[PDB]
RNA sequence: GGGAGACUGGAAUUCCUGGUGUAGCGGUGGAAUGCGCAGAUAUCAGGAGGAACACCGGUGGCGAAGGCGGGUCUCUGGGCAGUAACUGACGCUGAGGAGCGAAAGCGUGGGGAGCGAACAGGAUUAGAUACCCUGGUAGUCCACGCCGUAAACGGUGGGUACUAGGUGUGGGUUUCCUUCCUUGGGAUCCGUGCCGUAGCUAACGCAUUAAGUACCCCGCCUGGGGAGUACGGCCGCAAGGCUAAAACUCAAAGGAAUUGACGGGGGCCCGCACAAGCGGCGGAGCAUGUGGAUUAAUUCGAUGCAACGCGAAGAACCUUAC
């Protein structure tokens, strides 16, 4: 299992303004990746995804490409 | 064959032309188990060829034989309520065994009152590849790359 | 009707195979179904049928002149492969292979199970 | 447990059930 | 994802309008009711309306239990750890009583896309008030109140202390090799799973989240039916809920595990079982046997595989039993 990206002391604040950052944790299909696969913790992957949703909001992500 | 696969009678060679072709060839026309009477039919159409287009016999067989020789069989499985028609590549020697049963087969096919003359007629047609044969073999290659699509089973 | 570039339609449900070809603006040139080839009742969702509905529509097409088309297939599997079979050997050039085939967001209920 | 004793006493209820059923009216107008 | 209120996003289904466009679409084990040819299904563009929130998403989080996940804002309850500054036994359980309490149901006013009791045809069947197909009202939704029931289950009431360990996950504080990048590791408090000691049990199993070792308090049981029924009473608009017997009748009703048998339950392995091949039968004539029908009798026996060139390896008389 991989760690977490954001569990550093130098990681990047989750946020829905930069999209190239959601960017990577969305498929090739606009699905939300499992965080097996990433590793991430519950609370970096719960904010992730909350991130995607608003993006997906404001329009800025496409519903499911 | 439940246990494994079985042994295979090896062939005996030919005392007069030298090759088991033509052994093979007697043994698939061969009926009723009178081995002499085939074996002259055989004979009688061999030299009606030579004598006729006045050529090597044992290479003209194996033009004919190359001539109706398939490329990939087609094989009924069972699946989702239908049998499909799998396509399945064929080792050399059922191949050569099928096409001389073809060419037999046709040869019997043939309405000039006498095999003896329908065999070698057959010889030298499939040797310019102008029979029955060599035609519903270019059949059979068509069904086989028309049903391709059934290329992920691989029964 | 003189179109270079076209787009075709499959539909394949369990129950029948039905193909379209359309303009690259939606309006359909010809279709032909599975049960418009002459299969009647259970039959028309083999794949045999759906191979003749696609050459049979492809043709149709092709009598109008299309030369490239865009094929977009659609529901479970019943002749979608044969279907694309027939498609590329009736003498149509195929671009692109798209499965767009809806998919609800949890909306709406479907029907009951059956016993 | 099995379920014979479940199955004994749905069947004591459902009879009372239709027996309530069948007779609503009379009672209605018996008990006033 | 604990709760309440308001605003709001996208996919999809249905419908309406307008293009292209033809004769089928739908459904099934197979079909038929059904929808079309008065322009369906299909495929483009626009509009209306309702309901539920795909991916994250799990043996993961929260809540006293019911239960709770599209986004944002406003109001609000509970828990955990650290410091231990403060009060000084202020604790536990709690008959009655009150409050909350899935789904269905009832009342008043809206809404109604999808789904769907009751109800109509179609299909199967010896009949199908069903399973399968086509439609379809209440209902499902909202606002405000009633009823108060479930396999409301961990079939395991609440509080406290003690009793070998191994291994995951959720939340937070600390010391040490330390790159302090790092689940590096250890220590520690609260949860949540798996396996296993002693001990207990009828067995199955429980086993630091005990069904083990002990103390306090509440609820419940005394053979199976009759019966959670009748009577009386309280509650409710109604359906009904709650408290709760007797006459009579049986010699049993039950829980756990064992061995066979069976399954329209699975998993393996064999066999001319299939597969690859050769030769036949069902086609005509003839010979034998049988069923069926006449007859005085057409003697009797044999009826899937495992009877039908079988008892019969010898019916002109004799066999012979008719």
């Amino acid at each position: 299992t991989r760690k977490c990206v954001f569990c550093s002391k130098k990681g990047q604040t989750i946020d829905y303004k930069d999209t190239a950052l959601l960017r990577t944790y969305i498929s090739e299909r606009g699905k939300i990746r499992a965080r097996r696969v990433t590793g991430n913790c519950v609370q970096h992957q719960r904010d992730i995804a909350v991130a995607v949703k608003n993006a997906r909001e404001v329009a800025l992500l496409p519903f499911g490409s | 064959p439940r246990k494994g696969p079985a042994p295979k009678r090896p062939l005996v060679n030919d005392p007069v032309y030298g090759s088991q072709l033509v052994t093979q060839l007697v043994n698939k026309v061969l009926l009723e188990g009178k081995k002499s009477l085939a074996e002259r039919i055989v004979y009688g159409a061999l030299e009606q060829a030579r004598e006729k287009t006045g050529t090597d016999p044992v290479v003209t067989l194996k033009r004919a034989l190359d001539n109706v020789k398939p490329a990939l069989e087609v094989r009924s499985r069972r699946v989702g309520g239908a049998t499909y028609q799998v396509p399945v590549e064929v080792r050399p020697d059922r191949s050569t065994t099928l096409a001389l049963r073809w060419l037999v087969n046709f040869s019997r096919q043939r309405r000039e009152k006498t095999m003896v003359e329908r065999l070698a007629n057959e010889i030298l047609d499939a040797s310019n590849g102008l029979g029955a044969s060599v035609k519903r073999r270019e059949d059979t290659h068509k069904m086989a790359e028309a049903n391709r699509a059934f290329a992920h089973y691989r029964w | 009707k003189n179109v270079p570039h076209g787009a075709a339609h499959i539909k394949s449900t369990f129950n029948n195979t039905i193909v379209s070809i359309t303009d690259p603006q939606g309006n359909v040139i010809a279709w032909a179904s599975s049960g418009h080839v002459g299969f009647k009742g259970s039959r028309k969702s083999t794949p045999f049928a759906a191979q003749l509905a696609a050459e049979n529509a492809a043709r149709k097409a092709q009598e109008h002149g299309v030369k490239k088309v865009d094929v977009f297939v659609k529901g479970p599997g019943s002749g979608r492969e044969t279907a694309i079979r027939s498609l590329q050997a009736a003498g149509l050039e195929v671009g692109t292979i798209s499965d767009v085939t809806p998919q609800p967001h949890n909306g709406c209920r479907p029907p009951k199970r059956r016993r | 447990g099995s379920v014979i004793k479940k199955r004994r006493k749905r069947m004591s209820k459902k009879k009372h059930r239709k027996l309530l059923r069948r007779t609503r009216v009379q009672r209605r107008k018996l008990g006033k």
